[PDB]
RNA sequence: CGGUCCGGCCGGGAACUCAAAGGAGACUGCCAGUGAUAAACUGGAGGAAGGUGGGGAUGACGUCAAGUCAUCAUGGCCCUUACGACCAGGGCUACACACGUGCUACAAUGGCGCAUACAAAGAGAAGCGACCUCGCGAGAGCAAGCGGACCUCAUAAAGUGCGUCGUAGUCCGGAUUGGAGUCUGCAACUCGACUCCAUGAAGUCGGAAUCGCUAGUAAUCGUGGAUCAGAAUGCCACGGUG
């Protein structure tokens, strides 16, 4: 939305570019970032995104190049 | 309303006069207009907007007497929760009972 | 003769059955009428065989109907596969207009008999 | 209450010199847009000019001469009972009654321009030839025949 | 060579403050004109009459902003010096400009 | 009526307007009539105005000992290793359904496009912004006038008039859905506004039943301000038609 070629990353991600396509042998990286965006190449990076109580296992394709981290991390369940 | 609300403006309002009302009119020192599709300024401008609480936004005057935000009226000099008791004491110059 | 309109009414101005329907738009679809010799003010009947060849000349420039609906539908079906906010709201019958389902969601809900 | 009008004065039509044609545009107009009503008056008289046997200068007055009653029926409370009584239709209303019925008829119609909707009723307003149209006058025919109790 | 201003809200204080300025300006200048006017303004506002709810009950307040260009006949160096220390009570606002 | 920054600009005036103050004038004064013949009323003359001239400001005793310690204090109680406050992420615009009210239309006493007549009241220099340029466009970029009574915000709009059109969910509308952008701002994904190429639905009186005032009043169209980094249709005001 609004921006040609999509925005540049947050500075708190600009310091985390060594963990952009790989998390390692460790548990999927716990992320409270929801207003920040994804890296333009990010597949193979295992992450868990906050929902307001817990962290959820999110799924991302190699074709996703600009989305807010909250936009694909659900918060509700019906009744 | 809380006693914490009384000093919440102190840093915010100071940077409003310092930068947050001219930095866009003076932006030509942190900008370039000669290179096509080339960035050398975004990360230093995002570093300038890295600090929080003090913003061009978030800025509210409040009732400094009570911490209450709502019912502020600049034309009265005082938030309406205290206006009648102050204006009938004669404390606000030159508010009086004269009606329509 | 007709070129893009499919409805029954006869002898109208050269815009109502010429523009703003199924994919043809109104921005370039009206400028071609002067080359065909057709006027855009007041009802007209000069569009026939011969005049219409100047309009049948426009090829590969635009798309209409189901192929234009394919363009938007696939551009949402790629998102309905994913955990995206508008993904589930187009996989399930949910609004995206930022609505209050306590008060107004009437287009998305329906009758109200 | 008591210390009230009556009838407030209105200025007569500048072109025709008539106070009936002044009241007529006041009740004809809608949302106070009297400037459009000044284009409907006389424009609705197009098909009446030659047809008026009183000449054009009475081609609208003729539709108001058709009905000039002295009493109307009203249904009024005397206690736990409600009865039909004749009430007087005074000179000030006697000339303005049918005028108020013709504008309602034109507003309730929905074909052509308003200057043609008004002309539909005005064409028969002194002929009364239509079906179930004189039901309009049953409120005065029932008044010249009131019996009540004395 | 300067020009002057007087601004107030009180209908009598505007003349009492004029009578301070045109006298300070006459103490070092013998030629006279008397005060010139303009611009006057007015403003009105409404408030809720009670601090808690009661939003159907309201009270009416207004002000009248008075201003004079005043004019000075001789704005001489010795006369503007007397206006650098202008006092003149609180309750009004003034300017000196060139 | 001379001179002319060609201009109420200088000479001339202090009057009208426009903005401001203080008086005088309306007193049943005047006639006849009515009135337990009295209070005061009922008409006429004369007047700008006639009967507290007209319009405002004002809440007697009493009304539920009303709503509120969520603005306040202030007696008490409970929590204090917290029911306290500092960040951050979700929420206070969940929804198979109810209540509470407006605005714009459903049209042709109406809309649209192009002309054309006339404002009142407010806003404004880290401002109000006239223009031109790039472009599809928001807008960006520069920038006239002006210090806010001879500038900007600003073709008021409706109305008038011409061109055009129907009983068709319409020329219309463009509500909705993606894609592009434009602005402000850690940040507009989610809840923001403005724009463009495209697509495209609802509205042709509307449930039992019922609502409200007496004239510049109802009815109806534009203009302005507040809040404000960045949006209202809500809030407070202004004038036109009536």
């Amino acid at each position: 939305r609004s921006l040609k070629k999509g925005p540049f990353i947050d500075l708190h991600l600009l310091k985390k570019v060594e963990k952009a396509v790989e998390s390692g042998d460790k548990k999927p990286l716990r992320t409270w970032s929801r207003r920040s965006t994804i890296f333009p190449n990010m597949i193979g990076l295992t992450i868990a995104v906050h929902n307001g109580r817990q962290h959820v296992p999110v799924f991302v394709t190699d074709e996703m190049v600009g989305h807010k981290l909250g936009e694909f991390a659900p918060t509700r369940t019906y009744r | 309303a809380k006693q914490s609300m009384k000093a919440r403006e102190v840093k915010r309002v100071a940077l409003a006069d310092k930068y947050f009302a001219k930095r866009a009119e003076l932006k030509a020192i942190i900008s370039d207009v000669n290179a096509s599709d080339e960035d050398r300024w975004n990360a230093v401008l995002k570093l300038q907007t890295l600090p929080r609480d003090s913003s061009p936004s978030r800025q509210r005057n409040r009732c400094r007497q009570t911490g209450r935000p709502h019912g502020f009226l600049r034309k009265f000099g005082l938030s309406r929760i205290k206006v009648r008791e102050a204006a009938m004491r004669g404390e606000i110059p030159g508010l009086k009972k004269a009606s329509w | 003769a007709r070129i893009a309109g499919i409805n029954i009414p006869d002898h109208k101005h050269a815009v109502i059955a010429l523009t703003s329907i199924y994919g043809v738009g109104k921005t370039r679809s009206k400028a071609i009428l002067a080359a065909a010799g057709i006027a855009e003010d007041v009802k007209i009947s000069e569009l026939s065989e011969g005049q219409i060849d100047t309009l049948r000349d426009e090829v590969a420039k635009f798309v209409v109907e189901g192929d234009l609906r394919r363009e938007i539908s696939m551009s949402i079906k790629r998102l309905m596969d994913l955990g995206c906010y508008r993904g589930l709201r187009h996989r399930r019958g949910l609004p995206v207009r930022g609505q209050r389902t306590k008060t107004n969601a009437r287009t998305r809900k329906g009758p109200r008999k | 209450r008591r210390r009230v009008i009556g009838q407030r004065k209105i200025l007569p039509d500048p072109k025709f010199g008539s106070e009936l044609l002044a009241k007529f545009v006041n009740i004809l107009m809608v949302d106070g847009k009297k400037s459009t009503a000044e284009s409907i008056v006389y424009s609705a008289l197009e098909t009446l000019a030659q047809r008026s046997g009183k000449s054009e200068l009475e081609a609208f007055e003729v539709a108001l001469e058709n009905v000039r009653p002295t009493v109307e029926v009203k249904s009024r409370r005397v206690g736990g009972s409600t009865y039909q009584v004749p009430v007087e239709v005074r000179p000030v209303r006697r000339n303005a009654l049918a005028m108020r019925w013709i504008v309602e008829a034109a507003r309730k119609r929905g074909d052509k321009s308003m200057a043609l909707r008004l002309a539909n009723e005005l064409s028969d307003a002194a002929e009364n030839k239509g079906t179930a149209v004189k039901k309009r006058e049953d409120v005065h025919r029932m008044a010249e025949a009131n019996k009540a109790f004395a | 060579r300067i020009r002057i201003r007087l601004k107030a809200f009180d209908h009598r204080l505007i003349d009492q403050a004029t009578a301070e300025i045109v006298e300070t300006a006459k103490r070092t200048g013998a030629q006279v004109r008397g005060p010139i006017p303009l611009p006057t303004r007015k403003e009105r506002f409404t408030v809720l009459i009670s601090p808690h709810v009661n939003k159907d009950a309201r009270d009416q307040y207004e002000i009248r902003t008075h201003l004079r260009l005043v004019d000075i006949v001789e704005p001489t160096e010795k006369t503007v010096d007397a206006l650098m220390r202008l006092d003149l009570a609180a309750g009004v606002d003034v300017q000196i400009s060139l």
